[PDB]
């Protein structure tokens, strides 16, 4: 929803951060529900014993995404002077794809990925200034 | 006493339920049938009598030919019956409680909706229609007509001369 | 120079192999055998023994 | 623009503007003449034949197609950008409080170094 | 090192990762008109639900 | 009222069911079988196919059902429109029906 | 339409139009508002002078307007109870 | 077979004219259903175990989409109630008109049945009826393109070339090539209905040109990769070349007419102030070149295809446009950049 | 408004039934008829409320579109069994 | 453009004496090549024995293609010392199928356009009793097998009629000293299990072929050379039950324009598989491509060409 991304914008204004948190695993946890969705048309073995095994995967290590995401973005702010910067959020684009490496045995893949997925996601905060635009009308 | 429609779109939604919890072409034939022929008579009551019979000439004639691959190609295996399958069953007893708990908020107040539009009450404006016109009345009253649609009898004419060659190709 | 070595790689299966399932198989060139096995669908009737009115 | 306001919809020829004069002998119209004898050497690559430039003399009838159908097109080329020109030009006059002028000035710029 | 791994090491991060997304989207569903009609399910429950517009 | 027209036929019918279900009853031994009417064991156990025979014959109905449904104005609607701009296209659909039959002429399968 | 008819037609399409025989649309007093409205360019694209006319429109075919205001007068009713009724039928 | 199949091809044509020239909602969805019960007769043709699991497959999935396209005609009696093809007022009446829609041009949720159908059809001609039926629902677009959520037909746009770009990767089959190939293509589609619909119209142009192409340089047979790999090395040496620059041309590339689509998509669409979107646009594209990119290895390289058997007898087949079509599919780029206004 | 609800929640149902497949392929030729059934029914009282008289010969025509799918897919079901045994949702060989 | 739906229609003019007749499986001597040429007595076409240059003895050009120009290696001489590792062995198998079902795609051509009783010596239907013959020695590996009945199952599948009336000639096991008797002697010394597993084959060869309601006749070596008594017999058999009875506007329409044009019914002959003796190199490929452009029988190839027709150029 649209809804819950709007309350995300109103949060960086000020100091509080502890609200912040709790609104970043509300978008990460619905985004693992799209991914574990999709996942019910490659047919599960049996019933509800391997079923739900496989929605536990997904949607537990992208809410763990957006909770570390959510934290380190305010790591970064309350720590050091600056307000809201591509830099400060770079950091946190960083620490959101190495537990992708944690998820699986192999170190690297996702923090191999780690400058990947954290320029990614400082494209996406560049996105506050007036100069970007998603979709447009006029 | 009032609702006269409104009990018999009950009816409809109730062998509606035995399409998505799937009871084999016989016990899902049958909701053609009960919710079909109930069906006409939400038509009826509104008004026109030929549009509202015009279900029952096709939808039941139609269903014999379905019936006719009822006992036919695939589906004579087992019954199958729509109370006995966990899978089955699951789905009919959620069935229906997207209708019957709908109507628990009817009575009393405005009925809430998964739509922007409250359904409220009306009772007497479940017609929502004047007399206004007396000799040859309603607009269903005259209804079907050869004229000023003269491109759409032409099509209608074409796509029922496709089939007939069509099917003979397929089979 | 390319040789049949290559070829093989290219030929047809899934592009890149692997993959969770492997199952498929190459399509036949001109459709598919028929399946005309399965299914005999006689019909066994005891219309004798007594009365059928025959 | 896409939707018609002035013009009358469904029309191959634009007729009720007429007067606009279409190309004699264009560079643009020698390119798709090129074209139409382009096609007259790969028919004979497809369908094997002898000689790609002095085979057969069916090639004539691939050079007037694509010339006939072409002077057709840059018609509607030459019309669509006029009118595109037209609308333009008389909404600025319409209006006239949505352009304004601004000329001859001097103002300070910063100079990079090195 | 640096001639021939990790200078190079940005092209599989763009090729062998996005070869991997893309045995992800063909080897997936073995066949059945079931399991494509199972996500048309979830496709409109998206528009409604998980988006804001209408 | 057409409600109670229908109900109390429909009432009665069901009443007289439960007359002969009820009062007729001694003993329900392992008796009843389940093909019945020539005798002897099943050979041909619970379902099975059949089909065929019959499957073009059964689908054309299907599809004229809809056009006679479309024949059902003509007594009714012409009261009021042209009968010289409907006479055209009211034996226009009776035409084309006879072409598809002069369709199902030549091969027109099993049955 | 991508590609409109010329010369001949077949339209009756829209609402308002030449009857069947002579009845009239029951919502055919606003739906000749909007037709006189929207015949320019610049009002159904503008989407703003029309406004009004259409929120009118609105209220014919759902009934949305008058079906809130009837369920405020048959709620009262039912919510005063041995206390101030009136029964004139 | 011999007359009645000329009478099932030429309602296809009828079909979409009952679309294109149109008025009323209820008028287009005949012309939807003229083309379900003219299609699936020449998808069987020779009656194959195949042929029999593509045209059911292409039933439902397609029947049921319309039958979705006629709730939102049905809100238009709903909401706003007059019957005409122009906007549909409700942005509800949208959500379920798209959708409908996406089943057969939007693609991104809805892709699914696309290689199944394509391989299922055993003739080379009846490949030209799917990449030609995508011609009638755009006119609908074309129609009802204000109203529209853009929110969610612009995913339909970015998401489609991103699984067409990766699903035509792992696929040898030549029918499911052009079946991904035809995903790709309608991703620009839907991308330039909510910025300026002129050019959109020029894009199908270009599009239906370069596949009707395609398809009747498959007219000496072949299926797989492999199959069409032994072209060059048995078969007509020059052939391949056409075969070359219609590849070349179907990946966006400047020297030929493929290009013009790239041209003024991303133009109109940088008009409206947008970099974020087309920028995912061009670099999805290259995902798009890769199949082609393989598929002209069957042309250039070597590959040893060279078999047994060896053709002496010349080839005489039906090719409609197999001359006309590829001069305008390979030389468009001087006589192109005036052609938008021509179009529309 | 009250009416059009109830009917608009049978449609939402008979959505779910041409989405779930299950053993035969029966039942989506009956949800077929079933969604059009439902779509005959929301024409019906929307043209006659707020009468049309021209417009009420439109859902005939769609009654006579609604069993033109219907028929031809009831025909295809016949040469899948030919081909097979039984026509099954389960058994399929395309990829 | 479709002719058919004009004045020129499937079936019309024949039926009648228009059954094409066929002699099958004569181990290895022939004795079917010469009753072939007295059978002609009732039947108007006649056509020669399939060999490695049978597909240019007609095609375009009137003189055969000499070795390099046609197939590369393939000889029946050098066939008859057959050796494993780099020879014939399949590749000669492998042209030779396709050369039978290119000759029958002529002589069915030939039967639906004006009706002419068509005579054919050894049909497609017998090229794997001479397959499985060689088998059964060492001499072809089970894998070239494999790739036969792939194409096997594609090539017979889209032709409706097989053929109407199949003669078998089962001679005695000692046909070697016919063969032996014989004026070449290239096919002398050829091995004596070798033509007695053909014989062995035969038996399952028409076996199969009579259970499709195909009419056969059996001839003996004492009742072979007789004229009379074989054009007697092919009068006599009267078609029942068989896969030859087919729809006249349907099923015949589709079979004619397959067999009406040469490249379409190779081009399903031509498997994309990899086969040790199937030649798969390039380089070997390109430069008989070379020769058969600089060759003056085709060189520019279909009706017009330089230096030895050229009619017109206008």
């Amino acid at each position: 929803a649209k809804t819950v991304l709007r309350q995300y914008w109103d949060i960086p204004e000020g100091t509080e951060c502890h609200r912040k948190t709790y609104a970043t695993t509300s978008i990460g946890g619905a985004a693992g529900l799209v991914v574990s969705a999709y996942s019910v048309a490659l047919k599960t073995p049996t019933s509800f014993l391997e079923g739900v095994a496989r929605t536990g995967r997904y949607t537990f290590t992208a809410a763990a995404i957006g909770a570390i995401f959510g934290l380190t973005s305010c790591i970064s702010a309350q720590v050091r002077e600056k307000p809201d910067d591509p830099l400060n959020y770079l950091i946190g684009g960083c620490a959101g794809g190495l537990i992708l490496g944690a998820r699986t045995r192999s170190y690297g893949i996702g923090a191999a990925a780690c400058a990947y997925m954290g320029l990614t996601a400082a494209l996406v905060k560049m996105g506050q200034l007036e100069g970007w635009q998603v979709f447009a009308e006029p | 006493m009032l609702y006269i429609v409104f009990i018999l779109s009950v009816i409809f939604v109730m062998g509606f339920v035995g399409f998505s919890s799937k009871p084999s072409p016989i016990y899902g034939g049958l909701g053609l049938i009960v919710s079909g022929g109930v069906g006409c008579g939400i038509v009826l009551n509104f008004g026109g009598s030929f549009l509202g019979l015009m279900v029952f000439l096709i939808y039941l004639g139609g269903m014999m030919v379905v019936f006719g691959y009822t006992t036919a190609m695939a589906t004579e295996q087992y019954p199958e019956i729509w109370l006995s399958n966990k899978a089955v069953l699951g789905a009919f007893v959620t069935g229906l409680l997207m209708e019957f708990f709908m109507v628990y908020y009817v009575l009393k107040d405005k009925e809430v909706e998964v739509v922007f539009e409250f359904n409220g009450l009306g009772d007497w404006v479940i017609y929502d229609t004047g007399d206004s016109g007396f000799f040859s009345e309603e607009a269903m009253g005259i209804a079907a007509l050869y004229s000023y649609g003269t491109w759409l009898v032409i099509v209608t004419g074409w796509s029922l001369l496709i089939g007939v060659v069509v099917i003979m190709e397929i089979t | 120079q390319p040789d049949v070595e290559w070829a093989e790689q290219y030929g047809g299966a899934v592009m890149y192999p692997t993959k969770e399932t492997a199952h498929w198989k190459p399509p036949p060139w001109n459709d598919v055998d028929p399946p005309k096995d399965t299914l005999v669908s006689n019909l066994t009737l005891n219309f004798g023994p007594q009365h059928p009115a025959a | 623009x896409x939707x018609x306001x002035x013009x009358x919809x469904x029309x191959x020829x634009x007729x009720x503007x007429x007067x606009x004069x279409x190309x004699x002998x264009x560079p643009r119209l020698a390119f798709v003449g090129f074209l139409g004898y382009c096609s007259g050497l790969i028919d004979n690559a497809i369908r094997r034949r002898p000689v790609l430039l002095a085979g057969l003399h069916r090639q004539l009838l691939y050079i007037t197609s694509f010339v006939f159908v072409g002077y057709y097109l840059l018609k509607r080329q030459d019309y669509m950008y006029a009118v595109r020109d037209h609308d333009m030009f008389s909404y600025i006059k319409s209006h006239x409080x949505x352009x304004x002028x601004x000329x001859x000035x001097x103002x300070x710029x910063x100079x990079x170094x090195x | 090192l640096l001639d021939l791994i990790w200078l190079e090491a940005i092209l599989p991060k763009t090729i062998s990762l996005a070869q991997m997304k893309a045995s992800t989207l063909v080897t997936n569903q073995k066949g059945l008109i079931k399991l494509y009609f199972l996500s048309f399910l979830i496709t409109i429950l998206i528009s409604m639900i998980l988006f804001n517009f209408h | 009222n057409l409600m109670l027209a229908l109900l109390t036929n429909f009432t009665l019918a069901t009443l007289l069911v439960i007359i002969a279900f009820w009062l007729p009853q001694l003993n329900v031994y392992s008796e009843k079988t389940s093909p019945y009417e020539c005798g002897f064991d099943p050979m041909g156990s619970a379902r099975l196919p059949f089909s065929m025979k019959f499957f073009l014959v059964a689908i054309t109905f299907l599809l004229f059902d809809l056009e006679i449904a479309l024949l059902l104005p003509l007594p009714w609607a012409s009261q009021t429109a042209n009968l010289n701009t409907m006479l055209t296209m009211a034996l226009f659909l009776i035409i084309l029906l006879a072409v598809s039959l002069a369709y199902e002429w030549t091969q027109k399968g099993l049955e | 339409q991508k590609r409109l008819g010329v010369d001949l037609d077949r339209w009756m399409t829209i609402q308002s139009a030449e009857q069947p025989h002579k009845i009239p649309s029951r919502c055919h007093a606003f739906e000749k508002e909007w037709i006189e409205c929207a015949h320019g360019i610049g009002s159904i694209r503008a989407e703003k002078e029309c406004k009004i006319e259409f929120e009118d429109f609105r209220e014919c075919l759902l009934r949305q307007k008058t079906m809130k205001r009837l369920h405020a007068i048959r709620r009262q009713r039912e919510k005063l109870i041995k206390e101030g009724k009136y029964t004139p039928p | 077979n011999p007359i009645i199949f000329i009478i099932i091809l030429l309602t296809i044509m009828l079909g979409t004219i009952i679309v294109m020239i149109s008025s009323h909602w209820l008028l287009v969805w005949i012309g939807f259903e003229m083309n379900m019960l003219a299609i699936i007769p020449i998808m069987m043709k020779n009656h194959n175990p195949r042929a029999t699991e593509a045209s059911t497959k292409y039933f439902l999935t397609q029947s049921t989409a319309s039958m979705l396209l006629m709730m939102a005609v049905i809100i238009n009696l709903m909401f706003s109630g007059q019957w005409t093809v122009m906007k549909l007022f409700n942005p509800m009446a949208s959500m379920l008109m798209t959708m409908a829609l996406a089943m057969k041009l939007g693609m991104a949720p809805f892709h699914f049945w696309v290689p199944e159908v394509t391989q299922g059809i055993p003739l080379s001609s009846g490949l030209i009826l799917l990449t030609w039926q995508k011609l009638a629902p755009m006119s609908v677009l074309y129609q009802i393109f204000p109203s529209i959520n853009l929110n969610l037909i612009l995913t339909l746009s970015v998401l489609s070339i991103l699984i067409g770009g990766w699903g035509g990767l792992n696929q040898t089959q030549l029918r499911k090539i052009m079946a991904y190939s035809s995903i790709a293509h309608m991703g620009w589609m839907t991308a330039v209905l909510p910025y300026n619909p002129t050019m959109t119209l020029l894009n199908l142009i270009i599009y239906i040109i370069m596949t009707s192409t395609m398809f009747t340089m498959f007219m000496a047979n072949s299926t797989t990769t492999t199959l069409s790999l032994s072209h060059t090395w048995n078969k007509t040496p020059i052939m391949t070349v056409l075969i070359l620059a219609t590849l070349l041309s179907m990946g966006g590339l400047p020297p030929l007419s493929g290009f013009m689509p790239k041209w003024m998509i991303i133009q109109e669409m940088t008009k409206n102030n947008s970099i974020i979107l087309p920028t995912f646009m061009a670099i999805t594209a290259l995902l798009n070149l890769y199949f082609y990119m393989r598929l002209t290895y069957s042309t250039t390289l070597t590959m040893f295809p060279s078999t047994n058997n060896m053709k002496m007898k010349w080839q005489f087949p039906l090719m409609k446009k197999m001359t006309f079509l590829p001069t305008m599919v390979v030389l468009s780029t001087m006589m192109l950049p005036l052609t938008p206004m021509l179009s529309v | 408004s009250m009416v059009y609800m109830n009917i608009m929640m049978a449609f939402t149902v008979s959505l779910v039934g041409l989405l779930m497949y299950r053993s035969h392929l029966m039942s989506s030729l009956l949800c077929l008829e079933g969604m059009m059934l439902s779509l005959f029914v929301m024409a019906a009282l929307t043209i006659l409320n707020s009468h049309f008289t021209l417009a009420s010969m439109m859902p005939i025509i769609l009654l006579v579109f609604a069993a033109c799918e219907a028929a031809l897919g009831l025909s295809l079901l016949v040469m899948v069994s030919n081909t097979y045994g039984t026509d099954y949702v389960q058994n399929l060989n395309l990829l | 453009x479709x002719x058919x739906x004009x004045x020129x229609x499937x079936x019309x003019x024949x039926x009648x004496x228009x059954x094409x007749x066929x002699x099958x499986x004569x181990x290895x001597x022939x004795x079917x090549x010469x009753x072939x040429x007295x059978x002609x007595x009732x039947x108007x076409x006649x056509x020669x024995x399939x060999x490695x240059x049978x597909x240019x003895x007609x095609x375009x050009x009137x003189x055969x293609x000499x070795x390099x120009x046609x197939x590369x290696x393939x000889x029946x001489x050098x066939x008859x010392x057959x050796x494993x590792x780099x020879g014939n062995s399949y590749r000669l198998q492998a042209w030779l199928y396709a050369s039978r079902l290119l000759q029958y795609a002529d002589a069915l051509e030939h039967l639906l356009s004006t009706g002419q009783g068509v005579v054919l010596e050894r049909s497609i239907y017998s090229d794997f009793v001479f397959l499985e013959a060689m088998y059964r020695q060492g001499f072809i590996r089970k894998q070239c097998v494999d790739h036969y009945n792939q194409v096997k199952k594609v090539t017979i599948c889209e032709y409706l009629p097989p053929h109407v009336v199949v003669y078998v000639d089962v001679p005695v096991p000692e046909v070697q000293s016919r063969i032996q008797k014989k004026g070449n002697p290239h096919e002398m010394k050829i091995t004596s299990a070798y033509l007695q597993d053909i014989e062995n084959a035969y038996k399952g060869t028409f076996l199969p072929e009579m259970s499709e309601k195909c009419e056969v006749l059996q001839y003996s070596a004492w009742e072979a050379q007789d004229a009379e008594k074989v054009v007697e017999d092919i009068e006599y058999l009267k078609y029942d039950k068989g896969p030859w009875l087919d729809q006249n506007d349907r099923n015949l329409h589709k079979l004619r324009m397959l067999v009406q044009d040469k490249l379409e019914v190779l081009n399903y002959t031509s498997i994309p598989v990899f086969l040790p003796e199937v030649t798969v190199g390039a380089h070997q490929s390109d430069q008989v491509f070379q020769e058969f452009t600089e060759l003056p029988g085709r060189k520019y190839r279909a009706g017009y060409n330089e230096d030895v027709g050229d009619k017109w150029i206008w």
